[PDB]
């Protein structure tokens, strides 16, 4: 055949993969953590948005950290043969490289090391996605008025928030990152190269949304995402 | 507006 | 005039701005801390490169800790209005969160927070790129065989390598993500969005490179870097 | 090839 360039995945595989989504609303009394109104929403808009891509969608809620943890084990050791990648979203509390199960929290590493290219196979060369909604601290930002591979090569953090920082959640309409980036994939995902969706993303994030609160600490907040990639290839959900 |  | 679209940052100002390069190569015999042969051959690489896309380079060797943080000072109170970009490059040794002036250490937080939107207010809205060469940690990979902004907006980090592990450094060629950025912008600044190039940058240093060691330990180790996008625009260096 |  002629010239044959190499630069993005193949997403051209029988499945576009799974997208596993949990979604911890209600936490255990004793871990005093608060109730996540709004997550509902973002995890309707996240099923159907990846629905849309061609994602074989498995929503979960309110799991404890044993069960984040046997659930990413397990789901790590399906064959994902016929499948052009993988996407988790984990929508609950967190902070600096944690995210809480129903009861305690769960390391990012634990999770995302089941997928490690030397340990997940059927993945190894494939997108792995993993899109957190959750804290990463608790920054406010202010605002300013204007052959091997490496084994963790092939991953992507979409965070919605910078290391650090809080992540804001409204009650009513989802989080400010979920809200966004639904509506990023769903305007762009037929045009646009992920990169380019996020970044998208990035200043619908920063420029639209502002916080409003009687308490003048957490009034009048902005928050910046944050892209961080592994990945070695550009990603199109579609292909030719 | 609520934090996670 | 007819429509018009703003998904790219404005890169057509006079000039395209610094491009401070910090090249720590010997330290303090007190600290402990290896010179870092090499690193002179990434000093050069990286100031041919930057001339070529008409930054106004500044290398500056051997600075200490203190030195560090006045020189990111003074140039964060630099007047930026005429320049479209800041780029800084940091060649050292380093830990998670931080980087080796010769004589101790610098919180990365505390030089990229004099450049933060509300602090540098001549940079608000221009994309501030910080490339770091230095290690974030000791792990290896093994490899497996094949209207307000946030204050934290438009900031792009370009690490070496994901965040815990060490980062590789040739004696002879330079380090490799290094040698593999220059590469990639000589070949595509012309041509690909930052991103892109920088996706081109974790291929090449995942697939071409290995590391070689009489020490067990350190042999045959793998690298990726990681691409910590906090940008809201597409960013290319040539504008029409 | 050395470590930083």
């Amino acid at each position: 055949s002629g010239i044959s360039l190499d630069n993005s995945y193949k997403m051209d595989y029988p499945e576009m993969g799974l997208c596993i989504i949990i979604n911890n609303k209600n936490f255990h009394k004793s871990t005093g953590m608060t109730s996540r109104s709004g997550t509902d929403v973002d995890a309707a808009n996240l099923r159907e948005t990846f629905r849309n891509l061609k994602y074989e969608v498995r929503n979960k809620n309110d799991l404890t950290r044993e069960e984040i943890v046997e659930l990413m084990r397990d789901v790590s050791k399906e064959d994902h043969s016929k499948r052009s990648s993988f996407v988790c979203v984990l929508l609950s509390h967190g902070e600096e490289g944690i995210i809480f199960g129903t009861n305690g929290p769960v390391d990012l590493k634990k999770i995302t090391n089941f997928f490690r290219g030397d340990r997940c196979r059927s993945l190894t060369g494939k997108p792995k996605l993993f899109i957190i909604q959750a804290c990463r601290g608790t920054e406010l930002d202010c605002g300013i008025e204007t052959h091997k591979i490496p084994v963790e090569a092939d991953f992507l953090y979409a965070y919605s928030t910078a290391p650090g920082y809080y992540s804001w959640r409204n009650s009513k309409d989802g989080s400010w990152f979920i809200q966004s980036l639904c509506a990023m994939l769903k305007q762009y995902a037929d045009k646009l190269e992920f990169m380019h969706i996020l970044t998208r993303v990035n200043r619908k994030v920063a420029t639209e949304f502002e916080s409003f609160s009687f308490d003048a600490t957490f009034h009048a907040k902005k928050q910046i995402p944050c892209i961080m990639s592994m990945l070695t290839k550009e990603l199109y959900f579609y292909h030719h | 507006d609520e934090v996670d």
